[PDB]
């Protein structure tokens, strides 16, 4: 077991291996302490050797493991040793010190209160709330049938099914709560049977009296005292409850891996690109997890709905008055861009009840690193004088390409329905790394203008017509961040944002460009 | 452009604590007259002596033998290795007992080697300036050109040599005058350090009396006018001489 | 700044030292046949001035701290310390009988030591300057300085 | 928690008695005094209008005035505290004074000096830190002692 | 004149403290190695082969040396590269100079 875990770990940080290892450890509770010790040793191999690369995966592995470890020996030094191991990273750059300070807070919680993290996480996931401490982390899935894949659809259907029950959830949580503290002096079967006979209301009164001490003991300086005074608290509770003798038994009651009861997953079909679906769903202290499948074209639509929702809710906070938004991207051009960048993303979640749905109920609970692309604020003007600043996030277009898009996206019209050049003024700032921007101004006879991705930079495909008749085309890409397009009222142009035809715009006389809660996430 | 990686907390280097260092305390008998004879032949070399790592070693171990031989100091600290952290702690405990330097002979042909390019420490230059504090006004005047030329190497802007020149210029007047003119020449020339010299000079000019300020003002005006006339003149016979006469007469009028 | 060396009588080990204040013991017959450092005999407060192997596991060393010391190579610890000198100890010499050794110092005097116990048995004078070298007469009843 | 009674910039003059968070450094005390002035003060509108840079922290040492220029200085480096403890001045007092703008005399004097030197001393267009200006604020006391002597 | 007049290693170390009562980190606790990020250069106009060399210096001394590789001689060049130094962040002396030398060939 020991060497297999160590070698599987060597494989873990070098695509489903993370899973193979979570399963292997989940078999017999012993494996958990072995893996934890091995991780710790390796993290000191880094505390002393270098290669910053390997701090994030190892911190994640420690967090994931200790998060579910059924029970730690009262005499075990594993948590204090871990604290001493991660208390030497403060002399590293940011964010390593941030990661490590957060993890040390988690270790503080562990010592001061066992099983506090798992109980909090699940009670958020299951929507069960104490009269005082309310928590809800509801994962809702957005899926377009024809874009998503069969297997994935099966996963969504299974997750929509309310697998766990409130009464079963309460039973499981009381089980883990008693087994993290008492451990081998508690006979699972025993309690579990002195439990199923009870009722939901009392199972609540109890799980509440339990979670409350799981907090009050966590928030005390004497983690060891707090600990024994929490074993004592739970004991004094379980005595009244009515299962005495089940706990504190001189027999070596065995330990087992209590699973993680899946969170409340709802599925809603996405025959839409706007996020008004989300408000409509809402019409039906907490957080909301939104998971979506990443198609290629969908990219543009997705990012444009991201921008639209952000600005709309900035105008009036409605979806951010009771829930905090968490949006997850799942691959099925941004996919390629992120695929080669983050090796952890390309190892765990790029490739992807069934294995897929465990690694998706896993990815979604840990990843908390928002990596965002530079939204580009652009204010347009029309002949009528309308001015608004709506964003594009992947590329922009202008000229005859957007008109062609509309020409074919008209359906009924596209069945009943040359690039005349555009004498436009271009004022672009060639950005400087040092901050010394360089202005250059022209007026050119160009047909189509296509902003494309390279603070960030924007490459811009220019289509110059030196002569009309099969217009001449000299395509040149030039890096620019702030670009101003001026077009006479008598030269309106077909502007498209994000390559989506739903936002092909005309009548524009002026287009200003300049690089600029709900995050989209990246694994590492 | 460059980035130095950040830190959620700031990195505050302390200053070395001098503590009882007894290697000197209880090595008090005299050393083999062979080792002394091979060491004191090295020490009595040129001040441009290349110290081979052999020499730096032999001297760095004998670090309480050459602490009572001032004629060796710019050969002792030329050996100390600054690349480490224990070396510097030991060398800042070495300078904690200096009763055979302060009360030594005030040889100011030596102290002008503890304030040279090769030395950038914050206490080597401090002991050098402590030696110089006891000079007298005329002595200060004789070398003042190099003392000015020896604030370039002060690694920071604020230092002890600069405060020395400041304190000297506010109790004499010939020193004040020559200091003023030398600092002004460098500020007008040494673009590299001109900001530093300007800081020094302005910190000086707020202390002297009003009359000295006025005398400086008038000298500056005269030099300026003469510079104008000179630059005009070297723009190109007896007509030039007459134009010289006219310009000089006008300046008298101006 | 190595100053002394001493081939072991066994031929397996060689020792040296100097300004480092340590008697570094080297192994010629190493597991891999390389020249690996068996021990760093530290504890002296002055340069290592001289040393002689008693055996593969024992070695006497003199230093600039005005004392001698017997070492056990295994423990790397000064078995005995020979105090009494008032000057830097330049040299020593083991008698054919390993129980006695003499040492020369800058005090212009030599001292006979008891290896077994660690005491000064006799003190000889007559030199007007530092004693630079000393060794036992072949028989072991006399010595020259 | 260190109790310091602050001389308020505005009023009989009003004084605020606090419990300074002396564990940290001057920044904590600045935040605490700002919030206390915001809440307690009857004239809290006055300070609400004014931002954070419109007041300075000066303390009377042996009669004269000293500036707390660096908030990064730790509580121990604040010699006022040790001075008070030796004098047993509990609570201490730090004068929260209101800033002011330069007068014309000073500007003319500075232009005169800059003409003498040949190069501005208040130029901040080629510096990537405040080494120069702190050199200038530090050279004052040595010059004052030199002149007095 | 109206201008009013303006620690050791035992008190300023992480060891012996809880992370939530930490505000400073002595330069000597940092056992790591010094490293710098040379994003690139950008000149308004160039007034061949080119390449950088960075050094640490302490009074005409060169404690450590580093460099990079030849590059095109444009008006602006980028690497975003890292250069790591041999000297630990605890071995730095108060007064080190980070010299930055654009050579050409």
């Amino acid at each position: 077991t020991e060497d297999r875990i160590q070698h599987a770990l060597e494989r873990c940080l070098h695509c489903l291996n993370c899973w193979s290892l979570q399963e292997l450890v989940s078999r017999d509770p012993g494996h958990f302490l072995i893996l934890l010790e091995q991780i710790l040793q390796k993290t000191r191999e880094v505390q002393e050797k270098g290669t910053y690369d390997l701090l994030a995966p190892l911190a994640l592995l420690f967090y994931s493991t200790v998060l579910c470890t059924p029970h730690f020996p009262p005499d075990s030094d594993l948590l204090l040793k871990a604290a001493r191991t991660y208390h030497r990273f403060l002399t590293w750059p940011v964010p390593y010190c941030s990661i490590c300070q957060e993890l040390l807070t988690f270790i503080d919680a562990e010592l001061k209160a066992p099983g506090i993290s798992y109980q909090r996480l699940v009670r958020a996931e299951q929507g069960l709330s104490t009269r005082s401490h309310r928590s809800s982390t509801v994962t809702v899935l957005l899926l377009n049938p024809v874009e998503v894949q069969a297997e994935f659809l099966d996963v969504a259907d299974k997750l929509s099914t309310p697998g766990p029950s409130p009464h079963s959830a309460y039973i499981t949580l009381l089980l883990h709560a008693f087994q993290a503290t008492f451990g081998a002096h508690c006979d699972l079967s025993g309690l579990h049977r002195r439990l199923q006979s009870k009722t939901l209301a009392e199972l609540e009164a109890i799980f509440t009296e339990t979670a409350e001490a799981q907090e009050l003991a966590s928030g005390i300086g004497d983690a060891a005292e707090a600990r024994q005074w929490l074993r004592t608290k739970l004991q004094a509770v379980g005595e009244k409850a009515g299962f005495p003798g089940v706990l504190d038994t001189a027999k070596p009651g065995k330990l087992r891996t209590i699973p993680i009861p899946v969170a409340r997953c709802y599925t809603y079909s996405w025959n839409q690109d706007s996020f008004d679906i989300l408000q409509e769903i809402l019409l039906k202290a907490s957080t909301l997890r939104v998971v979506v499948f990443g198609s290629d074209r969908i990219s543009g639509k997705v990012a444009r709905a991201y921008s639209n929702l952000r600005r709309l809710e900035n105008n009036r906070p409605l979806l951010t008055r009771f829930f905090k938004l968490q949006f997850f991207y799942v691959p099925v051009d941004i996919s390629h861009y992120l695929g080669m960048l983050d090796p952890w993303y390309e190892r765990n979640v790029l490739g992807l009840l069934p294995i897929l749905a465990d690694m998706l109920l896993y990815y979604c609970r840990f990843a908390a690193r928002p990596v965002l692309l530079q939204v580009y604020q652009t204010e347009l003007t029309f002949i009528t004088g309308e001015k608004t600043t709506e964003i594009f996030i992947h590329s922009l277009e202008l000229g005859h390409s957007a008109a062609t898009r509309a020409i074919k996206a008209s359906g009924p019209g596209s069945k009943r329905l040359e690039a005349v050049p555009l004498t436009l003024q271009i004022i672009y700032s060639k950005g400087a790394i040092s901050g010394r921007s360089r202005w250059s101004n022209m007026e050119k006879l160009c047909t189509s203008v296509n902003l494309s991705k390279a603070t960030e930079a924007l490459t811009l495909n220019l289509t110059e017509v030196v002569k009309r008749q099969f217009n001449q085309i000299s395509t040149s890409q030039i890096k620019v961040d702030k670009v101003q397009i001026i077009g006479s009222n008598s030269c309106p142009f077909a502007v498209c944002l994000d390559q989506d035809e739903r936002k092909i715009l005309q009548s524009v006389i002026r287009c200003e460009v300049s690089p600029c809660c709900l995050p989209i996430m990246t694994f590492s | 452009s460059i980035l130095l990686d950040n830190y959620c907390h700031p990195i505050a280097l302390p200053k070395h604590r001098p503590t009882p260092d007894p290697e000197g305390d209880r090595v008090r008998a005299e050393m083999p007259n062979q080792l002394r004879k091979q060491l004191e032949a090295i020490i009595a070399t040129d001040p441009l002596n290349p110290l081979t790592a052999e020499d730096k070693e032999l001297l760095w171990h004998f670090r309480y033998e050459s602490l009572k031989d001032p004629k060796a100091y710019p050969k002792l600290f030329s050996s100390v290795k600054w690349g480490q952290q224990e070396i510097v702690a030991k060398t800042y405990q070495l300078l904690a007992k200096r009763e055979v330097w302060d009360q030594s002979a005030l040889d100011v042909g030596l102290t002008m080697q503890l304030l040279d390019c090769n030395f950038s420490d914050e206490n080597v230059r401090a002991i050098a300036v402590q030696k110089l504090e006891s000079l007298e006004d005329d002595d200060v005047l004789h070398y003042l050109l190099q003392l000015v030329q020896a604030v370039k190497f002060e690694p920071y802007h604020d230092s002890a040599l600069a405060r020395f020149l400041l304190k000297r210029g506010l109790r004499n007047k010939r020193i004040g005058h020559f200091l003023f003119w030398f600092l002004r020449s460098e500020i007008a020339q040494s673009r590299h350090y001109q900001q530093r010299f300007a800081v020094i000079l302005e910190a000086y000019l707020r202390g002297c009396g009003t009359a000295m300020l006025h005398d400086f003002t008038q000298q500056v005006q005269v030099i300026d006018m003469l510079q104008k006339v000179t630059i005009d003149i070297k723009s190109l016979s007896s007509q030039v001489i007459s134009q010289l006469k006219q310009k000089l007469e006008n300046l008298q009028n101006l | 700044w190595v100053m002394t060396c001493a081939y072991a009588p066994s031929g397996n080990y060689v020792a040296c030292g100097g300004l480092d204040n340590i008697c570094s013991i080297y192994n010629l017959k190493t597991r891999e046949g390389n020249v690996r450092v068996s021990r760093e005999l530290a504890g002296h407060t002055g340069y290592l001035s001289c040393c002689r192997f008693l055996d593969d596991n024992q070695i006497v060393t003199s230093s600039g701290d005005t004392t001698c010391a017997l070492w056990d190579i295994e423990t790397g610890q000064q078995t005995t310390t020979f105090t009494g000198h008032t000057g830097d100890v330049m040299s020593l010499s083991l008698a054919p009988d390993t129980r006695l050794f003499v040492s020369g110092a800058c005090d212009a005097s030599a001292k006979l030591w008891d290896v077994r116990e660690g005491m000064c048995r006799q003190t000889f004078t007559g030199h007007e300057s530092d004693i630079n070298a000393i060794c036992f007469f072949p028989n072991g009843n006399a010595f020259a300085t | 928690l260190i109790p310091i009674e602050f001389v308020l910039p505005t009023s009989t003059p009003e004084t605020a008695l606090l419990h300074v968070a002396g564990h940290g450094n001057v920044e904590q005390m600045k935040a605490q005094v700002w919030l206390r002035a915001l809440e307690t003060s009857v004239s809290a509108d006055f300070y609400h209008r004014l931002g954070p840079d419109h007041f300075l922290l000066l303390y009377q040492k042996k009669g004269q005035w000293y500036e707390i220029y660096d908030k990064y200085q730790v509580v121990q480096t604040l010699d006022c505290l040790r001075y008070w403890k030796v004098l047993h001045r509990s609570p201490g007092q730090i004068h929260v004074v209101q800033r002011h703008a330069p007068s014309e005399e000073t500007l003319a004097f500075q232009r005169q000096l800059n003409a003498l030197i040949g190069y501005d001393v208040t130029d901040v267009s080629n510096v990537h830190d405040d080494e120069l200006e702190f050199t200038r604020r530090r050279l004052v006391t040595p010059r004052m002692a030199e002149v007095a002597g | 004149e109206e201008w009013p007049l303006v620690g050791y290693h035992e008190q300023l170390t992480i060891h012996g403290k809880d992370h939530e009562s930490v505000f400073t980190v002595s330069l000597w606790d940092c056992d790591r190695k010094f490293r710098v990020k040379i994003r690139g250069i950008d000149i308004p106009v160039l007034p061949l082969t080119v390449f950088v060399e960075a050094n640490i210096q302490y009074g005409q001394q060169v404690l450590c040396q580093r460099r990079t590789s030849p590059k095109p001689f444009t008006e602006e060049v980028l690497w975003n590269v890292w250069l790591e130094f041999s000297i630990k962040i605890k071995d730095l002396p108060k007064g080190a100079l980070l010299n930055l030398q654009i050579y050409c060939g």
